[PDB]
């Protein structure tokens, strides 16, 4: 089978510009498990991003959390870039403070 | 409330070279407490919660031995299943296994389960009585016959009703500080004016545990699903969970709408209003 | 506490 990933990009704590936080990209509902997930700062790949251990839901679809420490600002733009066999090109989801 | 212990196993074949990628994770309720990853350096079952670290070398040796045995069973199965379905020797395929036990508020056996899938589809699963099997196709039906002749269900039932519950109870007591704590949702509402005539109210639930939660909108005291959005509950990364629900409303009519939050940590459900 | 998975319990 093939299931396309759902993506949520969000902060661990309510965002305040200039204060340290954690940037999350939660990818879920996908199959097979091979997936490429990057966190971006102004389009550039963030290094040393960690992720959870692969697990799955009742319907067998996989989920993973990718995360890194970050300090939001007014100027800087953060995003999650996901590639998967189901996607024709990489799917980029921008971070917003209200989601 | 009820409690559960669950293990999840994923094996992904790598037929170009080497053994399958194998990842095992153990949960008590919504808290991961152990892991094994075939790509990691230790080749040991590793702790992922403070309350399991106290377990001695006998425990860790045993868990490592058993989880490696799981990996080898999956390795064999990936080889044979490729043969049954006449699939090429080049392509990657997946076996997934989940099992565990639920207990009630009294910490006594409620239900057990053991489910197995090939390439993300049901293969064979133990039925609720723990004495019979649900086989999805003819490969799995042949497996059912094999496992019935070998009395697999009886031995799995012994684990799920007995061993699983005993160790779940041990973990619940040893990890009381976190596992028996309920974190009620921290809630607030935000407002965004998309235009002069339209606004979005978003009702937030943050920092809650366990993950089970219900968020619903009402307008003038009756439920509304029209013009609402509800995101999947998501991990915060500190062991707690997050969720939100939004409703689109006419500008100036925000006071008609109320968000209702149901969670174990809340003695009575909460109501939020702009 | 993981199951003692017996060696015969492969699918084939």
């Amino acid at each position: 089978i093939q299931r396309t990933p759902k993506i949520q990009v969000y902060s661990r704590h309510p965002a305040e510009n200039g204060k340290s936080n954690f940037l999350n990209c939660y990818v879920s509902g996908f199959h097979p498990s091979d997936i490429e997930v990057d966190l971006l700062k102004n389009g550039e790949r963030i290094e040393k991003v960690e992720h959870s251990d692969l697990s799955f839901s009742k319907d067998w679809s996989f989920y993973l959390l990718y995360y890194t420490e970050f300090t939001p600002t007014e100027k800087d733009e953060y995003a999650c870039r996901v590639n998967h066999v189901t996607l024709s090109q990489p799917k980029i989801v921008k971070w917003d403070r209200d989601m | 409330g009820s409690h559960s212990m669950r293990y999840f196993f994923t094996s992904v074949s790598r037929p170009g070279r080497g053994e399958p990628r194998f990842i095992a994770v153990g949960y008590v309720d919504d808290t991961q407490f152990v892991r094994f990853d075939s790509d990691a350096a230790s080749q040991r079952m590793e702790p992922r919660a403070p309350w399991i670290e106290q377990e001695g070398p006998e425990y860790w040796d045993g868990e490592t031995r058993k989880v490696k045995a799981h990996s080898q069973t999956h390795r064999v199965d990936l080889g044979t299943l490729r043969g049954y379905y006449n699939q090429s020797e080049a392509g990657s395929h997946t076996v997934q296994r989940m099992y565990g036990c639920d207990v009630g508020s009294d910490w006594r056996f409620l239900r057990g389960y053991h489910q197995y899938a090939y390439d993300g589809k049901d293969y064979i699963a133990l039925k609720e009585d723990l004495r019979s099997w649900t086989a999805a196709d003819m490969a799995a039906q042949t497996t059912k016959h094999k496992w019935e002749a070998a009395h697999v269900a009886e031995q799995l039932r012994a684990y799920l009703e007995g061993t699983c519950v005993e160790w779940l109870r041990r973990y619940l007591e040893n990890g009381k500080e976190t596992l028996q704590r309920t974190d009620a949702p921290k809630t607030h509402m935000t407002h965004h004016a998309v235009s002069d005539h339209e606004a979005t109210l978003r009702c937030w639930a943050l920092s809650f545990y366990p993950a089970e939660i219900t968020l619903t909108w009402q307008r003038d005291g009756e439920d509304q699903t029209q013009d609402t959005e509800l995101v999947e509950t998501r991990p915060a990364g500190d062991g707690t969970f997050q969720k939100w629900a939004a409703v689109v409303v006419p500008s100036g009519q925000e006071q008609r709408y109320t968000c209702h939050v149901q969670h174990e940590g809340l003695p009575k459900p909460l109501t939020l209003r702009w | 506490f993981v199951l003692e998975l017996e060696p015969e319990w492969t699918v084939k």
